[PDB]
């Protein structure tokens, strides 16, 4: 499938960017996570970014933690993650589907086995938190053999060198982070990204979504004045669930204003 | 790119996120750099003599193998200033750190040894030291915490996941990912991302060194096999590196074997774990069916890394090194026979070697071989521990 690409020539067309949501699958249990998801589908969100509860998150700060350990403490595994996706896949036709992954879960059974699992599913790409482009090789070439996007990370003072491998061996979407440091809500980015934006461009990269410490409109509509394509936010989506999790009806009520909101800023 | 091989055969490699690689490839540079450079390297060795104490004894023990046809030596990394083998790779990566002009410290520690160590270098060379433990272990190893605090460093209890070491190593390399440009990760083992398994190597290697110099005055001949523990593997890879083109040397690791391999209440990956990718490297590891990282159980709370350095899995791989196990029991009944007839007391770690030792010498006790044990730290730490199971065994 090409996801990613409709999306992008669609938003184009409507001269909008991407407002890309960030939640932990099964946090905090299976059911309410599914109603989340939709939730965020139907309040906006043009695609989504899927985490699967893995024990050693290194790159998340303790919001994306928490949700972790909330999966985990409802007893979340990988398989079931799996039979998650395909259902929200069967519900939902056109959105992207990314999953956020650490190493070692996308290793453990074999990694071309986990690649031909998400296209089965029908997720459209995978982002492995911990394999910098360096050891990328296996990862790339086993998404892309099972129709799957491989998503690199461009960090805020990428060279030219870094730029040009995230641009040739990337699809989908290219990662910008907005700053150093693990993902939280707590912390803005406040390095300016539009020439990394514009040699990314030249270098026919895929669409760049900024993410890390994306929590509120300005910074949605700031990306895409910047050149981006797009934003993605996830602790404070997290944060929503974390605040609300005695009352599952406040948070999903919550969770739609927020993100009506977020994709408001991205219209304009 | 790199300037060296992050690899050792299949095992090792930089699985960090992207942000932290420009962080490895300066260390790597700077390491490259100082093993060129006489003044780093004289610098090193004055640390390693005039306050650490090297070299350290070679001990021949007579009384525990009288009868047999086992010669034992010890290693007496004990006898280092902060009484395990630790110091020799921190003093080394505090230089590290100062040469590229950082004046922060991060580390992690278990069991506290790493950290006490890591303080301890810190305040002689004027860094400022911050150390993660996981809640669990901040609240067992009382001692170790206050040691650290009494040497000026900050303790930061780490809450995350099993609050253990493995999260203690998480939440290090956050902090890393995000301080870099002014703090050096002052990492524990020879394990994680390429170049510490390395450069941990390269620093403890006198270990090596000094035993091979000191059983050619004392035997005239190298030893048949050293023995070591292993926990992440340091303490091992500086014994084994200068023997590893001696062909003739047995090089054998001993890793913990908790309640019994067969219980599944061990720490023994190497040979009873699978092959995974986790803390910067790929690397036989403790870990669920479906991939989540599990915890390392012994007796001894140094040897609770739930994985092993990417050198030991490669030398496993091609036969040049053999690798073992001990259980608590064994480990225990060694601790009790070092103390009784040589009147020392060992780490309940280094006693795991040492039982090895003991079972080379007792199964075959006319079978001549002259065997080394790293006796890589004192246990004046463990005597509580000792103390506690002797009682209630009775
Ligand atoms: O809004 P925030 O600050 O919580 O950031 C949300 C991040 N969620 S994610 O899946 O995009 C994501 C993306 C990259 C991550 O690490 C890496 F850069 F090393 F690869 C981790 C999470
Ligand atoms: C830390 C420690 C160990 C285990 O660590 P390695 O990296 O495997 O050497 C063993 N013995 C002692 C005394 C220790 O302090
Ligand atoms: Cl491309
Ligand atoms: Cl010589
Ligand atoms: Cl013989
Ligand atoms: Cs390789
Ligand atoms: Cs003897
Ligand atoms: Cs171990």
């Amino acid at each position: 499938m090409e996801r990613y690409e409709n999306l992008f020539a669609q938003l184009n067309d409507r001269r909008e960017g991407a407002f890309v949501p960030f939640v932990t699958l099964g946090d905090p249990g299976i059911e309410q996570s599914l109603k989340i998801i939709d939730t965020l589908i139907d309040a906006g969100a043009d695609a989504l970014e899927l985490g699967v509860p893995f024990s050693d998150p290194l790159a998340d700060g303790p919001t994306i933690q928490n949700a972790n350990l909330r999966a985990f403490a409802a007893g979340v595994t990988p398989a079931q993650c799996f039979e998650m996706l395909a259902l929200i896949r069967e519900k939902h036709p056109t959105i992207p589907i990314g999953l956020l992954m650490y190493a070692n879960l996308v290793f453990n059974n074999g990694i071309d086995a986990f690649y031909a699992r998400c296209e089965q599913v029908g997720v459209d790409s995978v982002l492995v938190a911990d394999v910098p482009v360096e050891e990328s090789a296996p990862f790339r070439q086993a998404a892309l053999r099972h129709n799957i996007a491989p998503i690199f990370i461009c960090p805020p003072n990428a060279d030219d060198d870094l730029l040009r491998q995230v641009a040739s061996y990337g699809r989908g979407y290219t990662y910008l982070l907005s700053r150093s440091g693990v993902t939280g809500a707590e912390n803005r980015g406040a390095l300016p990204l539009h020439h990394l934006i514009e040699k990314l461009k030249e270098y026919h990269a895929a669409p760049a979504l900024q993410g890390f410490g994306i929590s509120s409109p300005e910074q949605v509509s700031a990306a895409v004045r910047a050149g981006a394509a797009g934003a993605i936010s996830g602790s404070a989506i997290v944060k929503i669930i974390e605040k609300n999790l005695a009352s599952p009806k406040q948070m999903l009520a919550e969770l739609r204003s927020f993100v009506s909101a977020m994709k408001a800023a991205s219209r304009a | 790119t790199t300037l060296l091989n992050p690899y050792f055969g299949e095992f090792g490699g930089m699985y960090v996120p992207q942000i932290l690689m420009p962080a490895l490839n300066q260390l790597e540079e700077a390491f490259v750099s100082a093993q060129k450079d006489p003044e780093f390297q004289a610098q090193f060795a004055d640390l390693l003599k005039n306050y650490a104490g090297r070299p350290t004894a070679l001990t021949k023990c007579q009384n525990i193998t009288a009868g047999t046809r086992t010669t034992l030596y010890l290693k007496r990394e004990d006898l280092l200033h902060g009484g395990a083998h630790k110091t020799n790779q921190v003093l080394g990566q505090a230089l590290l750190a100062k040469r590229m002009g950082k004046s922060e410290i991060i580390a992690e520690t278990g069991a506290g040894a790493h950290g006490v160590a890591s303080a301890l270098a810190s305040a002689l060379l004027g860094l400022k030291c911050r150390i993660y433990m996981g809640a669990k272990d901040v609240e067992r190893q009382s001692p170790n915490v206050f040691r650290m605090r009494l040497m000026g460093a900050e303790v930061i209890p780490v809450h995350s996941g099993s609050a253990t070491l493995k999260d203690a190593c998480n939440e290090a390399l956050r902090d890393w990912s995000g301080s870099y440009e002014t703090a050096h990760y002052m990492l524990g083992t020879a394990a994680g991302p390429h170049p510490y398994p390395t450069i941990v190597r390269e620093f403890q290697r006198m270990i090596g060194e000094e035993t091979k110099a000191q059983i050619l005055d004392k035997e005239g001949r190298l030893p048949d096999a050293v023995i070591a523990c292993v926990g992440g593997g340091s303490n091992a890879i500086g014994m084994f590196a200068d023997f590893i083109n001696d062909t003739s040397v047995g090089l054998i690791g001993v890793e913990p074997g908790g309640h019994g391999i067969e219980t599944g209440e061990h720490g023994a990956p190497l040979k009873h774990g699978r092959v995974g990718i986790y803390f910067g490297m790929k690397a036989p590891m403790m870990q669920t069916a479906d991939g989540q990282i599990e915890e390392s159980y012994s007796i001894s709370a140094g040897l609770d890394f739930p994985s092993v350095g990417p050198q030991h899995a490669y030398l496993n791989s091609i036969g040049r090194a053999d690798y073992v196990s001990i259980t608590d029991d064994e480990a225990l009944e060694a601790f009790k026979t070092l103390c009784r007839h040589e009147g020392i007391i060992p780490a309940l770690e280094s006693s795991h070697a040492l039982a090895h030792a003991l079972k080379m010498m007792r199964e075959q006790p006319e079978k001549e071989q002259l065997l080394v044990v790293n006796l890589s730290g004192r246990g004046d730490k463990d005597i509580f521990t000792v103390h506690d199971i002797l009682k209630a065994r009775g």
